[PDB]
RNA sequence: GACUCGGUGAAAUCAUAGUACCUGUGAAGAUGCAGGUUACCCGCGACAGGACGGAAAGACCCCGUGGAGCUUUACUGUAGCC
RNA sequence: GACAAUGGUAGGAGAGCGUUCUAAGGGCGUUGAAGCAUGAUCGUAAGGACAUGUGGAGCGCUUAGAAGUGAGAAUGCCGGUG
RNA sequence: GAGGGUAGCGGAGAAAUUCCAAUCGAACCUGGAGAUAGCUGGUUCUCUCCGAAAUAGCUUUAGGGCUAGCCUCAAGUGAUGA
RNA sequence: GAGCUGUAAGUAAGCUUUGAUCCAGAGAUUUCCGAAUGGGGAAACCCAGCAUGAGUUAUGUCAUGUUAUCGAUAUGUGAAUACAUAGCAUAUCAGAAGGCACACCCGGAGAACUGAAACAUCUUAGUACCCGGAGGAAGAGAAAGAAAAUUCGAUUCCCUUAGUAGCGGCGAGCGAAACGGGAAGAGCCCAAACCAACAAGCUUGCUUGUUGGGGUUGUAGGACACUCUAUACGGAGUUACAAAGGACGACAUUAGACGAAUCAUCUGGAAAGAUGAAUCAAAGAAGGUAAUAAUCCUGUAGUCGAAAAUGUUGUCUCUCUUGAGUGGAUCCUGAGUACGACGGAGCACGUGAAAUUCCGUCGGAAUCUGGGAGGACCAUCUCCUAAGGCUAAAUACUCUCUAGUGACCGAUAGUGAACCAGUACCGUGAGGGAAAGGUGAAAAGCACCCCGGAAGGGGAGUGAAAUAGAACCUGAAACCGUGUGCUUACAAGUAGUCAGAGCCCGUUAAUGGGUGAUGGCGUGCCUUUUGUAGAAUGAACCGGCGAGUUACGAUUUGAUGCAAGGUU
């Protein structure tokens, strides 16, 4: 309340609208990917159990923060360009 | 204490709106007329609204 | 270790002496103590959980 | 209570600690027995009440029932009472001796 | 009636009070501050100038986005009537 | 050791006093507890002892915990008494 | 005079806002209920350090309030202050 | 198992071991009013009828039973009006009524102050109040569901989702649900098709109605046809699924019984305290006892116990009862319903793009190749199968009883009420509504003397104490008195403070205490104010009581644990 000058949430207009069919992905970066053995095939519940991700929400989506040090198959649902060019060119494979 | 014989319908109590959507009580009365109809095997004036009488499914004696 | 009805039975009655099993180990018992008689069996169950 | 008119008792705390004497009434509701020779007191009597002749009148008041405990009838000695059952009655019986008191 | 004596015996009020006047000072009209002036201690009958005396959180006045009763071609409604 | 600061209303900050209860430890008490009363006692303050009288059965102290925790004013409420 | 009737969004009035159980512009009791009170009053131990404001802007705002200004506590910067 | 005739003392008369009083189960009696019910009535009263009986020569009088209204079921009678229908009369009914636990539940009807810094939409709130209906719980409930996968599978309730999605003069504010995690779990019966019996219309065609059978659904089910299976073998049951019982047993509740172990001295009125030496402990919970007791009493741990009534249960008995599959020709599967329009309401959702759901009014479908839903609407897909009913548990609450608990009160507190309190008192009434606890261990409650009419007192005595003597533990302050050391009748006082002789004392023994001739200085306190000695406000005085709390969220700081993890 201001004391009756119009407050600033009023003097201020609206914006936006909120998705019904919002999708967000639990995010795995490849620094986070490190600490998994060369070779490795990392999943979406491999990542839950080693406690990478707690919540999946929408799926899992690999990023390219960080910089990968190990060779692993990778199976999310989604990546970055970074990171499955970062997870090629270690050696490993990754698919959706 | 006024409702159809047949059917039980009833009077019910709903509000007035103005255009400004000022509220006041009123009721919606059940559209009743006074028949003569067989009750018990005899005839009698009972209250019976028009609905129940539709389509005669209400024998009038 | 478990419940000892004999022990808890005999020790009862006598003034300062507590008696608890492994499991029912707690902070105040413990401190109030000025000694703790522990069983061999309840030692190894005590170490074992914590 | 655990004393009864006629018993024989021992005073165990009071001004008439050691006395004995014998119980001449009890008090059921007050917890209470009256001892001869014991708690003595000096009541004024007036000689204008029904009584012609008044003045000091000495008797004996209640004292309570834990003061007193039955002696022994092998050793004298004060003791608690248990309760056995003869023939389906109950006999009192000195804790010290074992024997019958009455 | 008041007054004196015997009997009986309230009340409003009240920060503590050993409670003068004048001219001044000061929240601008002082028993209580300054400078003077006057005044032995304690009653009783009386008078009402002051204690901005008591009594009632001013009723006049203004204020509160207070209340209530009242009016109407204020607004919005509504019983009822057509 | 030196030398610097220390008026203060609203208000911010800090350190403390005292009250009742609880926990643990350690004590006191009919050879007289608490309460009350008096005194020329001690601490920088809130406040803390001691002695004596009264009183007649309960109460300190230490550390920690918890609050119905401190009154001089509300034309405050109740009582007592002017 | 006696026995009765009319009841509060209501009665009654040869009409005065007049009466309805000693105050009627809307009786009395209980409840919603601690209505609401931007108003007045009140708000209880101690010491130590710092220490304002009574202005601007906007406000159905003007003895209210909000942000700024001025106080305080802490952390940071580091000479940027006088 | 020895005393007893309540508070409640006394006196009197009595009772009780031939078992009182007292405690528990069962039974008897139980005036009058009150729903109050034979009628009336200003409740606790008055006045009757009828039958039977008592009494009187008879009347008068009395006793017992019975006589309200409505409802239901029968019987008789029966108007205008013929038939019989109102009506009327009689009989039966453990039928209803009224009360309340200021609670919880369901429903009818339904505010306002208030918030929005005004106010109308909105909020307060479907709250308060009123009314109806319950039940021990109620409500809800076996998908015309939730959804969108590897789908789930009645309802209710808790956690979470989340102050999210949304609603909103898009203001103040209002505010989900599904998923996931849990408590608890249980499923059933009809309507219809069709069949058999009975009755009316008498096609005496076969239509209608009643009864019984049959049947119960989405994986569509059933009828119907056929094939197996059984006449209670099995299965089920009075908590739904049909509804009454019986026998025996167990346990529990409503009285009770046993139940270990301490002596001495000191102080003291009294020992449980102190001291010394012992003892029990499945008992060191607690209360009492002349001060503070494991061992004195009542008890506690532990163990035992029921003539009778009640409750919960088990087993027998009892009762009831067939259970599956195949086929797709025909038949059935809830109508003035679903749904629509208009007006309202309810959904977190304020009419909105408004699904989903109810009410009034009017209109008004389809029939398994059907119908509903997935938030306007259509298509597709998917999930369901309305318009009938029942159903335990998990959930809510506490007038009450039993056993317990509290860093809850301790007589201005805690209930309004510790006490003869919803009393006294106030009011026509609804209604409002207090004050008031404590002798002592024991009543031993002051024999006797003295002054006084008494009250009251002084002795004496009881008691540890009367200086505990009756609202009698302690006994503060205001206030009122008596005595007195210092001081005061030439003085102008917010009363003190600083200086100071004289006089009187002598302490927590300190470069003391009381008083104060005389000098300097000096206009209370609080509140509120630019500023108050203020002649602005408040307080007569003293005492007690009397105001930033708690819950849940947010944020920040300190603390601590763990750390790319942390936490339930
Ligand atoms: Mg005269
Ligand atoms: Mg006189
Ligand atoms: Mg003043
Ligand atoms: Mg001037
Ligand atoms: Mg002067
Ligand atoms: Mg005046
Ligand atoms: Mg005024
Ligand atoms: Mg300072
Ligand atoms: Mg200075
Ligand atoms: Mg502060
Ligand atoms: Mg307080
Ligand atoms: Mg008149
Ligand atoms: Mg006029
Ligand atoms: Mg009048
Ligand atoms: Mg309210
Ligand atoms: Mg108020
Ligand atoms: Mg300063
Ligand atoms: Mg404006
Ligand atoms: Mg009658
Ligand atoms: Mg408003
Ligand atoms: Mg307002
Ligand atoms: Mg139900
Ligand atoms: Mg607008
Ligand atoms: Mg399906
Ligand atoms: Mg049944
Ligand atoms: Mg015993
Ligand atoms: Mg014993
Ligand atoms: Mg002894
Ligand atoms: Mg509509
Ligand atoms: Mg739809
Ligand atoms: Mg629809
Ligand atoms: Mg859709
Ligand atoms: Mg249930
Ligand atoms: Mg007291
Ligand atoms: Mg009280
Ligand atoms: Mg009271
Ligand atoms: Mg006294
Ligand atoms: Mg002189
Ligand atoms: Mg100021
Ligand atoms: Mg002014
Ligand atoms: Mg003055
Ligand atoms: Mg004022
Ligand atoms: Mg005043
Ligand atoms: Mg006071």
């Amino acid at each position: 309340f201001e004391g009756g000058q119009l407050p600033l949430f009023r003097r201020l207009p609206k914006r936006g609208f909120t998705n019904i069919n919002r999708k967000e992905y639990a995010i795995v970066n490849l620094d986070q990917l490190n600490k998994f053995e060369d070779g490795t095939e990392v999943t979406p519940a491999l990542l839950v159990e080693s406690g990478v991700v707690k919540n999946e929400k929408s799926g899992i989506k690999i990023l390219g923060n960080g910089s990968l040090d190990k060779k692993l198959t990778v199976k999310a649902h989604k990546f970055s360009a970074s990171a499955a060019e970062a997870i090629d060119a270690k050696g490993g494979a990754h698919e959706v | 204490g006024k409702q159809c014989f047949v059917t039980g319908r009833k009077a019910s109590t709903g509000n007035r709106r103005s255009h400004a959507l000022n509220s006041t009580k009123r009721r919606w009365n059940a559209n009743l007329q006074k028949v003569r109809i067989l009750v018990d095997g005899k005839p009698k004036k009972v209250w019976v609204s028009a609905r129940a009488l539709k389509s005669g499914k209400v024998t009038r004696v | 270790e478990n419940e000892d009805v004999n022990v808890e039975l005999s020790a009862r009655n006598i003034p300062g002496v507590q008696v608890t099993t492994a499991q029912g180990l707690n902070v105040l018992d413990i401190t109030n103590a000025d000694s703790l008689v522990i069983t061999e069996a309840a030692a190894k169950k005590v170490e074992e959980v914590l | 209570m655990h004393i009864k008119k006629g018993d024989n008792v021992k005073v165990i705390a009071g001004k008439d600690k050691g006395k004995e004497g014998k119980v001449i009434a009890t008090l059921p509701k007050k917890d209470r027995v009256v001892v001869e020779g014991v708690n003595i007191m000096k009541k004024h009597q007036k000689p204008t009440q029904l009584n012609p002749e008044g003045g000091i009148l000495e008797t004996e008041a209640a004292i309570h029932v834990s003061n007193v405990q039955l002696l022994d009838p092998k050793t004298n000695e004060p003791t608690r009472v248990g309760y056995k059952f003869v023939d389906g009655k109950k006999v009192r019986i000195a804790k010290k001796s074992g024997e019958e008191i009455k």
